[PDB]
This record gives C-alpha cells, sequence and structure tokens, in this order.
RNA sequence: CCGACUUACCAACCCGAUGCAAACUGCGAAUACCGGAGAAUGUUAUCACGGGAGACACACGGCGGGUGCUAACGUCCGUC
RNA sequence: UCCUCCUAAAGAGUAACGGAGGAGCACGAAGGUUGGCUAAUCCUGGUCGGACAUCAGGAGGUUAGUGCAAUGGCAUAAGCCAGCUUGACUGCGAGCGUGACGGCGCGAGCAGGUGCGAAAGCAGGUCAUAGUGAUCCGGUGGUUCUGAAUGGAAGGGCCAUC
RNA sequence: CGUCGUAGUCCGGAUUGGAGUCUGCAACUCGACUCCAUGAAGUCGGAAUCGCUAGUAAUCGUGGAUCAGAAUGCCACGGUG
RNA sequence: UGCCUGGCGGCCGUAGCGCGGUGGUCCCACCUGACCCCAUGCCGAACUCAGAAGUGAAACGCCGUAGCGCCGAUGGUAGUGUGGGGUCUCCCCAUGCGAGAGUAGGGAACUGCCAGGCAU
RNA sequence: GGGGCUAUAGCUCAGCUGGGAGAGCGCCUGCUUUGCACGCAGGAGGUCUGCGGUUCGAUCCCGCAUAGCUCCACCA
C-alpha cells in the first residue's frame, strides 16, 4: 500500500521536477502529519515542520486530526515566510485533497503562502 | 508475384547530437516511440519528437531506473 | 525427410557462409565426425549417411545427429525467365563451417566407429575427419 | 453482533491455546463472506438478472453487484462485456449478522443433509461452498419465487494454512463431517 | 464510407459555421457544442445543420 | 453504506419449536416461526442412526433360527 | 459404473546439455557520420548570387549484398 | 497511390516482375482534464457448470492492452474504470526537420475566449506512423473591397466551403 | 351423502426396494397374491382399418374346464342398455 | 556527536529476489469505531474522519546467509579500418582498433539534507 | 499461367458484410396390395475436400496441398 502511494504521487513529483518549483511536500499518518518546503534542488529541504514537534504538539488532545493539521500547516507557512519563499507548489503526496491535507492548504493560504 | 509494395520512408533518426548548440525549438530527434525521454527543458511534441524549449548544448544522460535514455540541454 | 515442422518465412536469403563453426567439442557421445571443410548438407544428404552408418553398426549403440537442416534452397524451374520472383522453395540444407560435428556415436569400438563414419562420410559432400572425446 | 462478540471472548483464547501462537494477533480472523449468483441465461434473456438481484436483496440487505464478463469466450457464446452474474462482499458486522443467520437457520435446511464436506478448502484457508436452491435461507418466501436458483458461499478467512481455518471453523462449531 | 460532412452553424446572429462530419446513419440526433465564433469573440452555441 | 440503493434490513424475532428464540436482524418485515433450529436438527445425534445398515447375518439369524 | 493396474509407449510446462535465424536481441565492436578545440598545409579548395551548359543508355574491377545455380563479360543496389 | 518490417552495409537515403503484410476508414466519445485502478495464463476450491462464463484465494510479473497491418514505444501508464465537458477553439509564430518543386511535418511562446483541477498545471484532436487529390470550371453562406457615365445591381475579388 | 375442482391432479397404474402368506421336495433363472413405499408414459391418437341392425352394440360383474399353485385368454351366465 | 526511525532525494540490480533471526518507550504498520466530512458501477476492503486498548503475526526496517540473479578483469579467439598476397563461394601476411560468451574473482549496496527518540 | 468449384449414398441451393445445414431423389419403418412396383404417412440423416493459421467463434477470412471443369500457353 506505500507503493501504491508512490504509484499515486510520482506524476505530480516528476512533472513538478520538470516544472522547476519549489513544493510543499506533505505526508499524512494517521497519528502524525508532517511538511517540509524543498527547493528544486530536488535533496536540500528549507523549511520543515511536523506536529511530532512539542511546540506545534502542546495544543490540542490529539497530534493526528484536522485541527493539529490545521496547526502545523500554519507553523510551515510561517517558517517559509520568513525564509522568503512566496509561491510554492503543493504537492499533496498521493493522499486526497481531502480532510487533514485540505486543512493544510487552507492554513498555509490563510496564513501567506501564495500557491 | 505478390511484395512489390514498400513505404516511403520518414527520415527518422537524431538530428542534432550531443554537443552540438542548438538554437531555440530546433528539432533534436524525430522518432516513433519514446526512445530517448525529456530532461532539463527538451518538449516532447505530438509524435515524440524531441524539441529543444531553451538555448544551449545538448546532452544526452541516461538516468531512471528502468535505464531510460534521456536527452538535457544545458547552457 | 529432415525439415522444420513449421516456419515464419517460407523463403530465406542465400546469404554467405564464412567464419569458423561452433559445435567443435564432443559433447553427447564418445567418438564423432567433424567437417573439416565448408559447405551446405542436405536433408538428403544426411539421411543417406545417417541410414548408411546404421547399416555400419549394425544398429548397437546410440547414434547422435547434431546439425540440422532449417534453411530452405529454392530453385527456378527449366525454361522459366529469370524475372518473376523467387522460385518456388524446393529442399531444405543445413549449413556446415569448418569444426562442426555432425553425427557422434557410443555403444560402439572405436574401430567399429572408424569403419562406419567412413562409410557415412563418403556419401557427404564435405571433406570430413575423425574425432574423439577429450576431457 | 453475537457471533463477533463470541468470537472476541471465547475463540481467541482457545485458538490461541491450542495452536500456541506466540502473540495474540496470529489467531485467525474472518474477513469477507461472498456471495454469488452466476446465471447462464443473463444474456438469454435480461429479466433473469433483476429476478436474481431480488434473490441476492432478500439472501443479504445489500443490493448486489451485476457483473460482468472478463474474456469473450464462444463455448457459452458470451461476448466480452455482457452481465453475466451478480454477486455481494459482506465484511464486518453485515458479514457477522448474516453468518449467524446462516450457521443457526440455513444449513439446517440444506436438503439431504449429510454435513458439509471437508475437502472443499482450497489449500489456503479461505472456506467455499455451494448451495443448490435458494430457498433454504429463511428470507426466500417459498411462495413467490417462480424461478429455482442458488448459490455459493466463500468465506475468506485470513489463516496461514487450511489447517488453522478447519480449526477456526471447527471451534466456531461448523457442522463438517 | 458511412460518414456524413455536416456544418455545425452558429447562434449568435452570424453566417459563421465549422465543418465537421457526424455518422448521419447510427447517431441521429442533432449535435450542438459551445464553439469560439471570431466575430463576436466569445464561445457561443453551435447546432447541426445541413450541408 | 450508500443511504437509498439498500433494501431495509432490521431486527425480527425467530421462534421455534425447540424452545429457541432468536431477535436477529433480517429481511423478513415480520415475524418468524422456524421448522428447525440449529438446537434440534438431527446431525449432533442423527447420523448413527440415518444410514441404517444393521446386519444381513442377523437379519437371517432373526427370521429363523436353529 | 470403478477402468483398477500398466509394456520397453507417445507426449505439454519444467530443468540440464547442444545448434540455427533478413523479418530474434537479457550483449555489441571496427570504419563511417555529426559537433567543438588545436598545428601544419592546400593557387578559397567551402558558401551565396547571377550568365552558359552538358548529362539523366554507363561498364568492369575490390569489398558488402539482393536474384540466379554462392552460374554468366548476367541483372539490381551501396562505397571506392 | 499511401503506411510498417527486411533488403539497407551500426546517422539520413538506396534498387528490382526481391521477401511478408495493410489502408482509401472509425470516434459528439474511443477527445480534454481530474480522481481512481493494473494485466496474459496456470493451480486449488465451489450450485446448475461442461477444457472454456461468475466467485474466491494463490503462483506469474507484461508472456496481456491499444478501434485496425507491423514496427518503435508505453507502469508517471500512451492500458482499464467513473465525473465534468467541448482546446475535435480564433488570429499568429520564433526556430527547425523534410523534399527538385508544388508541398509535408514538429513547434515553446503571444493576444482573445473557454474547459478540468483546490492550486501548481494540462488542453490548438486521438500512443505515433496509413486513412487519400494539385489546377480549372461552377454551386452555397458572409464581407460596401472593385461596381466600365452617376445611384444601385449583375458579375468579379477576399473569407469559410461543397 | 360427503369430498375432489380440470390440474399430470385425491387421474393413471407401470416399474423399482423392503416386508410377507399360500401351493409345492423346490418360487434365483421362473408362480400367484397381500401390505408399505415408489407413481413411468399417457391429456383421445396420422396413413389406414375393424366389429355391430335390438336385448345387438357398449359397459359391469360371476362361474367352469385345464388345474398342486399359475389367465388380462378360451368357453358360459346374468345386470344396465 | 554513537545508534535507531520518518520524510525528500543522489544512484540504478555489487543496489534485485531467496532462507533464517530480530525491533514497538518513540516512529511506523496492523488495530478500535464511523449517522457523520468523504466513498463504494454492492461492501468504512479501498477512500476518509474521529481516536489509542493491544500486537509486532502480516507489512516494513535491520542483521547473517553464495541458493540464484548481477558485476567482472589478464590472456586468447571472432571481426574489421588501411596496404599487400593466394589454392580466391574463402582466407593469409604487415599494421591499427579489439568484441560477445566464458574464467580467476567480485558481490548481501553506498550517499546528501531535514526532523524526531535514546545518556550520546 | 487466370478464373470458378469441392456440403447426407449421388445431384443441387444456402458461404452473401461472420453466430438455423435447405429442398427433390436414393434410404428405413409402418399402411393399402394375393404379393411386388406406384401411392400415402412418419423419420435418423451431413468432417461443409483436407491440413495448419486468422479474431471470442470459421460453410464463410487466409495459405498450402489434393481432386475434377473451362480459358490460355501466341511472333519470327
Ligand atoms: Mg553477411
Ligand atoms: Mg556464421
Ligand atoms: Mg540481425
Ligand atoms: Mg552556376
Ligand atoms: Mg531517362
Ligand atoms: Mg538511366
Ligand atoms: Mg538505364
Ligand atoms: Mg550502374
Ligand atoms: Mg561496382
Ligand atoms: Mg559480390
Ligand atoms: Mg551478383
Ligand atoms: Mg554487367
Ligand atoms: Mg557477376
Ligand atoms: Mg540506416
Ligand atoms: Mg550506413
Ligand atoms: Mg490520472
Ligand atoms: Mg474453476
Ligand atoms: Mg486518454
Ligand atoms: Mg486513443
Ligand atoms: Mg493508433
Ligand atoms: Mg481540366
Ligand atoms: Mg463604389
Ligand atoms: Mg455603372
Ligand atoms: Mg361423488
Ligand atoms: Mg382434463
Ligand atoms: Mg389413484
Ligand atoms: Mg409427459
Ligand atoms: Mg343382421
Ligand atoms: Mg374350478
Ligand atoms: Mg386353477
Ligand atoms: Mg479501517
Ligand atoms: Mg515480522
Ligand atoms: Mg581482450
Ligand atoms: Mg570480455
Ligand atoms: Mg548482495
Ligand atoms: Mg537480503
Ligand atoms: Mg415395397
Ligand atoms: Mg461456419
Ligand atoms: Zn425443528
Amino acid at each position: 500500500k506505500k507503493s501504491a502511494r508512490i504509484r499515486r504521487a510520482t506524476r505530480a513529483r516528476r512533472k513538478l521536477q520538470e516544472l522547476g518549483a519549489t513544493r510543499l511536500v506533505v505526508h499524512r499518518t494517521p497519528r502524525h502529519i508532517y511538511a517540509q518546503v524543498i527547493a528544486p534542488n530536488g535533496s536540500e529541504v528549507l523549511v520543515a515542520a511536523s506536529t511530532v514537534e512539542k511546540a506545534i504538539a502542546e495544543q490540542l488532545k490529539y497530534t493526528g486530526n484536522k485541527d493539529a493539521a490545521a496547526a502545523v500547516g500554519k507553523a510551515v507557512a510561517e517558517r517559509a515566510l520568513e525564509k522568503g519563499i512566496k509561491d510554492v507548489s503543493f504537492d499533496r503526496s498521493g493522499f486526497q485533497y481531502h480532510g487533514r491535507v485540505q486543512a493544510l492548504a487552507d492554513a498555509a493560504r490563510e496564513a501567506g503562502l501564495q500557491f | 508475384t505478390r511484395n512489390g509494395r514498400d513505404s516511403e520512408a520518414k527520415r527518422l533518426g537524431v538530428k542534432r547530437f550531443g554537443g552540438e548548440s542548438v538554437l531555440a525549438g530546433s528539432i533534436i530527434v524525430r522518432q516513433r516511440g519514446t526512445k530517448f525521454h525529456a530532461g532539463a527543458n527538451v518538449g516532447c511534441g505530438r509524435d515524440h519528437t524531441l524539441f529543444a524549449k531553451a538555448d544551449g548544448k545538448v546532452k544526452f544522460e541516461v538516468k531512471g531506473p528502468k535505464n531510460r535514455k534521456f536527452i538535457s540541454i544545458e547552457a | 525427410m529432415l525439415q522444420p515442422k513449421r516456419t515464419k518465412f517460407r523463403k530465406m536469403h542465400k546469404g554467405r557462409n564464412r567464419g569458423l563453426a561452433q559445435g567443435t567439442d564432443v559433447s553427447f557421445g564418445s567418438f564423432g565426425l567433424k567437417a573439416v571443410g565448408r559447405g551446405r548438407l542436405t536433408a538428403r544428404q544426411i539421411e543417406a549417411a545417417r541410414r548408411a552408418m546404421t547399416r555400419a553398426v549394425k544398429r548397437q549403440g546410440k547414434i547422435w545427429i547434431r546439425v540440422f537442416p532449417d534453411k530452405p534452397i529454392t530453385e527456378k524451374p527449366l525454361a522459366v525467365r529469370m524475372g518473376k520472383g523467387k522460385g518456388n522453395v524446393e529442399y531444405w540444407v543445413a549449413l556446415i563451417q569448418p569444426g562442426k560435428v555432425l553425427y557422434e556415436m557410443d555403444g560402439v569400438p572405436e574401430e567399429l566407429a572408424r569403419e562406419a563414419f567412413k562409410l557415412a562420410a563418403a556419401k557427404l559432400p564435405i571433406k570430413t575427419t575423425f574425432v574423439t572425446k577429450t576431457v | 453482533a453475537k457471533l463477533h462478540d463470541y468470537y472476541k471472548d471465547e475463540v481467541v483464547k482457545k485458538l490461541m491455546t491450542e495452536f500456541n501462537y506466540n502473540s495474540v494477533m496470529q489467531v485467525p480472523r474472518v474477513e469477507k463472506i461472498t456471495l454469488n449468483m452466476g446465471v447462464g441465461e443473463a444474456i438469454a434473456d435480461k429479466k433473469l438478472l433483476d429476478n436474481a438481484a431480488a434473490d441476492l436483496a432478500a439472501i443479504s440487505g445489500q443490493k448486489p453487484l451485476i457483473t460482468k464478463a472478463r474474456k469473450s469466450v464462444a463455448g457459452f457464446k458470451i461476448r466480452q462485456g455482457y452481465p453475466i452474474g451478480c454477486k455481494v462482499t459482506l465484511r464486518g458486522e453485515r458479514m457477522w449478522e448474516f453468518f449467524e443467520r446462516l450457521i443457526t437457520i440455513a444449513v439446517p435446511r440444506i436438503r439431504d443433509f449429510r454435513g458439509l464436506s471437508a475437502k472443499s478448502f482450497d489449500g489456503r484457508g479461505n472456506y467455499s461452498m455451494g448451495v443448490r436452491e435458494q430457498i433454504i435461507f429463511p428470507e426466500i418466501d417459498y411462495d413467490k419465487v417462480d424461478r429455482v436458483r442458488g448459490l455459493d458461499i466463500t468465506i475468506t478467512t485470513t489463516a496461514k494454512s487450511d489447517e488453522e481455518g478447519r480449526a477456526l471453523l471447527a471451534a466456531f462449531d461448523f457442522p463438517f463431517r | 464510407g458511412i460518414r456524413e460532412k455536416i456544418k455545425l452553424v452558429s447562434s449568435a446572429g452570424t453566417g459563421h459555421f465549422y465543418t465537421t462530419t457526424k455518422n448521419k446513419r447510427t447517431k441521429p440526433e442533432k449535435l450542438e457544442l459551445k464553439k469560439f465564433d471570431p466575430v463576436v469573440r466569445q464561445h457561443v452555441i453551435y447546432k447541426e445543420a445541413k450541408i | 453504506m450508500k443511504k437509498d440503493i439498500h433494501p431495509k434490513y432490521e431486527e425480527i424475532t425467530a421462534s421455534c419449536s425447540c424452545g429457541n428464540v432468536m431477535k436477529i436482524r433480517s429481511t423478513v418485515g415480520h415475524d418468524l416461526n422456524l421448522d428447525v433450529c440449529s438446537k434440534c436438527h438431527p446431525f449432533f445425534t442423527g447420523k448413527q442412526r440415518d444410514v441404517a445398515t444393521g446386519g444381513r447375518v442377523d437379519r437371517f439369524n432373526k427370521r429363523f433360527n436353529i
């Protein structure tokens, strides 16, 4: 099922790397959710956020839900806005644009990452 | 007899080999399948023609897991 | 006689016959007949040499035919002009290079193998020699 | 509900002890029950598929999937794409409730019953058994059926070798032999 | 062969028309799309008419 | 599940002659009175009789004896 | 009915060893070809434009091959 | 005549009454986009069910599929399912490939306007190569462009088109 | 008098399994009959053909000869007609 | 910084398969439940949403394993550019380039960036 | 070398934009007949020449072979 996840994911990744745009990749497990902004160097991250980090974790009863996704998305949008990245492209990485991932995208849009 | 016919050959192959300073939009490879996939600023056309999207030097590369033979364009 | 029971294409090119052979070692049996010349055997010649050596050893001990005719040679008929297509397919040949082991034999004395392969080599168009196994 | 709670109560304990499993997750579950009516004259006429849809709706409260042909054969004279059969997958609580109804009502109604066979176990665990007439379920009105049908049930369980599936259904006290 | 060439005429008052091909002996229904019409420069409706 | 597409499926009362009454979720619409349950079907005590072979030599020796 | 059992039977997938292929490639040279740098040399030998044509029946020899019979001072092509 | 492979000698070309094949179309969805999915065959078990319908599971990994002949491709799928739809749009086009020429083909981008998607983005027809016809003479629909004194008109031109 | 409701039926009774009684030295080949069960075909019959003129045709029973047991036949008798 | 795990890569089989062992504090997977947001040409399987009792069986990761796969020299051989010779359907000599298959052998990958855990 | 053909025991349609084998005769069995022909009534029928390909599937599409039928094998 992880190979099915990669099989859904890899189209947008190879097209976006062909384009040459700075990508905000997400990742969603049922307990935690991660994100990072990776430049078109392909292998070097810029800013990174996760709900494993305690500054983002000490604000809600559960760490794997929609509101903690909103918190980690607002945090990664703040860190990318601080390092100076304005337009990214949203790599949902095989997961549907729904639920926690949509809360992350809405949070980064309402915080300032204009993608 | 039954076997006179043959078509008129469609001039396939590679046109600019690697290291030839290409202009923008020029045709590198004419082919029928994607023998050569596209890479850093090469556009794949309708009949899998490879046209250089940007100026520079053609540079063939063999990347990817299944050893597919991509084409790039330097500057 | 000895022809392939099914083929992709009916008529084949002529082609040259240069280069040295492959099946030089006597793999299966013990006593082999190695073609030192270069030419084409046919189905007629292979069946003739096989039935000659079978008469020679009186059907005792195993025979091995190694090369098999699978290249069709065509012939235009008589009173036919040169044009109008490639001619009809008549018979089948087997290309031999210098070094090809044609027949092998075991379950026979050495001297009876010598006599048998002489008797069958005198019905083949290519010059052949005798050979034994090695290790 | 009753067999799911009883399975979590007693069958897990007995299977883990009598097969010496190290942890507790090694006991074989049941994951799906598949009902299938592969009807023949669906290409001779269409109305058999809606009557079979009513049939499987009565055997279980789902609406059945009208499955079609994969490849085109000729000894049955079906083309590629014709709707052949009708199936139902049951997973979880609906599977449990229908499984209880089957094991306590329906298999008491097979005509000339002498126990379900024991070779039918597909070498892995997944049970499979056909029932000749669909009337043996208590939900079929015998005075309403016009065309005799019949189906097969396929209980896919997640055992490793079918000796464990045999032990699981025997600890569920199936009527086998 | 069995194909019948038709013209999709405009709706927006022009005599403009595209040429298309309808299989006019197994799909009898009227074709009607929303195509560009370069005199109004606005994507308007185009109906199937007799060539 | 999808809401509309299925028929209804609710709990019924299956009373049988064997003393067994089962409130099980089913699709009949009303009450139900079973012929045989899983508690009275003659498999748990039937198959030792149900083939009924007997003995031919004892049939002989019953119908006459010397 | 169950065909129990076979005769020194045939025969498919498999595996082991053996060959062949213009219309086979899980491999793959030499030369050729294209593009860049360099030195020498060559009567600019290259390119574009304009005036004038001729020629479009070729032949044999070397190598690579297709008809043919690995026949022809045969025929049809590539390169010299 | 047009397309595919060989002939064809590792760029392109390259002949014969040389060797094998196909076309003279189909599609208002079989196109676009989004989202999802992965085959051939064989084994085992199973109601009518038979070597072969449907169902479960396995071994196998492109041995299948492409509307169609073969070749080159294809898993990011170009293959298979569903939603929404007309980019199967209009004017243009750097820069090339290809041919004696008529021609033929590939094209990032620009202006207008639209489709799908949340958005980045994709869409100027289909996996690609076949699916066809130069000129003349007319027909149909637009266009003040000329209108043989002037005002019209016939006719002619241009644009789409048989 | 009740029942049955035009159906393969409460029609038809074949065939098959079990259990039997009698006759007879002896019912397997090869008897009759009873009981229980099973309930095939058959839904009025093509071409053609037969019998009958009155107590006849049609339909329903009963007996005898032969005969240990073994007649849907043969020979007779009446009943409705 | 010592190791472990998650992510995105570099790379494309010395990197893949097989056999055996191992890890759950953390992470991950399985799991619990789903009228619900959302989904099924039927089905909370998938998709998704609420969550954390259990487990490390499966899956995933790590570790040993030459049973395969894979890589692979040195030499030799085939071939071939140029010049020459012969018994000229094929070769040979001077020279230049030198395969494929196989052999010795190699071989259970390596690496960058971030984040989290453990004493470090 | 080119057309057209091979289908019950013999003679013939049906191949016809690929999924039903259709008649008269020969034959079997009844009926009428002193019997046999004739007539009536009811019937089982056939490798669609064969062998491989071609799509799911070949009476149909293709190649090869067999077998009979016609047309052509001229100019010196
Ligand atoms: Mg050669
Ligand atoms: Mg050779
Ligand atoms: Mg080759
Ligand atoms: Mg000049
Ligand atoms: Mg000329
Ligand atoms: Mg000439
Ligand atoms: Mg000439
Ligand atoms: Mg010449
Ligand atoms: Mg020459
Ligand atoms: Mg030559
Ligand atoms: Mg020649
Ligand atoms: Mg000459
Ligand atoms: Mg010559
Ligand atoms: Mg070439
Ligand atoms: Mg060349
Ligand atoms: Mg997609
Ligand atoms: Mg089966
Ligand atoms: Mg598509
Ligand atoms: Mg398409
Ligand atoms: Mg195509
Ligand atoms: Mg003219
Ligand atoms: Mg004017
Ligand atoms: Mg005027
Ligand atoms: Mg009465
Ligand atoms: Mg009646
Ligand atoms: Mg009765
Ligand atoms: Mg009947
Ligand atoms: Mg009288
Ligand atoms: Mg008496
Ligand atoms: Mg008597
Ligand atoms: Mg779940
Ligand atoms: Mg494990
Ligand atoms: Mg070497
Ligand atoms: Mg080597
Ligand atoms: Mg290794
Ligand atoms: Mg390993
Ligand atoms: Mg007669
Ligand atoms: Mg047919
Ligand atoms: Zn009961």
